[PDB]
């Protein structure tokens, strides 16, 4: 997406809840809830790629493994996009298909009502769209819950 | 296999917009798809409802979306904008007004009307 | 009169969907459009 | 591509069940996707012709 | 307007139907 697409205003999403799913507008990272707890539980040996020569001149040099890795010539390199970019694509995402769906893509963004995003969606599986219409309530109740 | 000798449906597949056809040519070592797709273009934003209220029951569109201007209510197919009357025959009628959240007010056109007689 | 310079990515450009829940944008006109993709097969065979 | 910007008729992808939508987060390292599928409850049998 | 158009009836049985 070359578009990057704001969170939207609105989050009247039909009956349907998605903030945690959605970046946390609190939060200084464009992360949403459960990123950040993605972010959280998998573990990096280490962070900011930036150690001073000073910060290993001692004994510590032996205890600190990636350290010891720099003064043999091995170091790891920053990756070009951060972690916050990131967010910012996956923000576009969520924002172009939570509403236009898929008219966000394959040309300009073209809004439509959540409901009738998910009723296209249903046409296509092959239920017709009156179950959505009918159950809307349940349908977003089993979403919700599912999340 | 699927972008010549086929239309491929995936989304992403033979390049961006929607694929209709191509045409390979070779180059030395490999190969140069030309793809050739569709892209909507000038879309304008038109009130919409998920079923028009007839006579109490719900009518929701056959194909399409049912939209309207500042009179009328039609529908049309979503890629490509062409406007018609909702009549009997352009859609599904099941349940009633109560059920429908977002259901509008418009009379459906009955084709056979007139009777012929 | 010329220098490097440093500066921070842009991501494409900043946009939005206006969301209106009565609403939907349809598509009046199209562009149907070619564009090309470039694919290696095969590597110089050598021995 | 195929499960955010549209709806994959692949049978066995964006999860198990009928795709329906998906919502990508991030990770580090890598992405994370939530698929959003429709399954089928509850059978009863009918005779058919 | 339709390049490649032909003449011919098409069929419609209501009258038939309704007398
Ligand atoms: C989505 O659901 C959450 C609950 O899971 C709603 O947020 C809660 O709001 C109450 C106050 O009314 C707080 O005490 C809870 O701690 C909140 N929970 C969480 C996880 O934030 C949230 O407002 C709902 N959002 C939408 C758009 O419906
Ligand atoms: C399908 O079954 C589910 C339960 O497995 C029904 O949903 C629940 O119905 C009870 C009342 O009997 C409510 O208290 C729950 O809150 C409902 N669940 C949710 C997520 O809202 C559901 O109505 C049944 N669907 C059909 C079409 O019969
Ligand atoms: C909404 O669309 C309808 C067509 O579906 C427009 O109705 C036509 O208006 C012209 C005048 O500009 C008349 O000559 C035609 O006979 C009308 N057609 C029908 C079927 O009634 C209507 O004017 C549009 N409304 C608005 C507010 O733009
Ligand atoms: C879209 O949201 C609007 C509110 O922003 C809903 O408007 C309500 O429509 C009912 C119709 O019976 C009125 O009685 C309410 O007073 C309206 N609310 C407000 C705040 O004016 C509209 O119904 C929603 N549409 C859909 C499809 O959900
Ligand atoms: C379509 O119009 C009818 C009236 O001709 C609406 O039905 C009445 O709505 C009022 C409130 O505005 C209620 O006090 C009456 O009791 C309703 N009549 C009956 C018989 O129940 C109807 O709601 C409108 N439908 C839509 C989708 O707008
Ligand atoms: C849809 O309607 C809006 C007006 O509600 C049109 O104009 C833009 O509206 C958004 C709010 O959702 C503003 O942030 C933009 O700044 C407005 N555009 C301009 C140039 O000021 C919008 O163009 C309409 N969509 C279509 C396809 O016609
Ligand atoms: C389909 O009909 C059968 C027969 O009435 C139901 O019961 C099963 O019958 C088969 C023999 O044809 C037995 O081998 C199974 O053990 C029976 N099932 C059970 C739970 O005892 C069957 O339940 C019906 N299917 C549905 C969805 O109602
Ligand atoms: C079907 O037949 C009619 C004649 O019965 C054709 O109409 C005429 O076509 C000639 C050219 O061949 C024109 O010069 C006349 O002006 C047309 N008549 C009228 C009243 O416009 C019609 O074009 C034929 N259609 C097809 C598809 O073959």
């Amino acid at each position: 997406v070359k578009q990057i697409y704001k969170t939207p205003p609105i989050k009247d999403f039909g009956g349907f809840n998605f903030s945690q799913i959605l970046p946390d507008p609190s939060k200084p990272s464009k992360r949403s809830f459960i990123e950040d707890l993605l972010f959280n539980k998998v573990t990096l040996a280490d962070a900011g790629f930036i150690k001073q020569y000073g910060d290993c001149l001692g004994d510590i040099a032996a205890r600190d493994l990636i350290c010891a890795q720099k003064f043999n010539g091995l170091t790891v390199l920053p990756p070009l996009l951060t972690d916050e970019m990131i967010a910012q694509y996956t923000s576009a995402l969520l924002a172009g298909t939570i509403t236009s769906g898929w008219t966000f893509g394959a040309g300009a963004a073209l809004q439509i009502p959540f409901a009738m995003q998910m009723a296209y969606r249903f046409n296509g599986i092959g239920v017709t769209q009156n179950v959505l219409y009918e159950n809307q309530k349940l349908i977003a109740n089993q979403f919700n819950s599912a999340i | 296999s699927e972008c010549v000798l086929g239309q491929s449906k995936r989304v992403d597949f033979c390049g961006k917009g929607y694929h209709l056809m191509s045409f390979p040519q070779s180059a030395p070592h490999g190969v140069v798809f030309l793809h050739v797709t569709y892209v909507p273009a000038q879309e304008k934003n038109f009130t919409t409802a998920p079923a028009i209220c007839h006579d109490g029951k719900a009518h929701f569109p056959r194909e399409g979306v049912f939209v309207s201007n500042g009179t009328h209510w039609f529908v049309t197919q979503r890629n490509f904008y062409e406007p018609q009357i909702i009549t009997t025959d352009n859609t599904f009628v099941s349940g009633n007004c109560d059920v429908v959240i977002g259901i509008v007010n418009n009379t459906v056109y009955d084709p056979l009307q007139p009777e012929l007689d | 009169s010329q220098s490097i310079i440093a500066y921070t990515m842009s991501l494409g450009a900043e946009n939005s969907v206006a969301y209106s829940n009565n609403s939907i944008a349809i598509p009046t006109n199209f562009t149907i459009s070619v564009t090309t993709e470039i694919l290696p097969v095969s590597m110089t065979k050598t021995s």
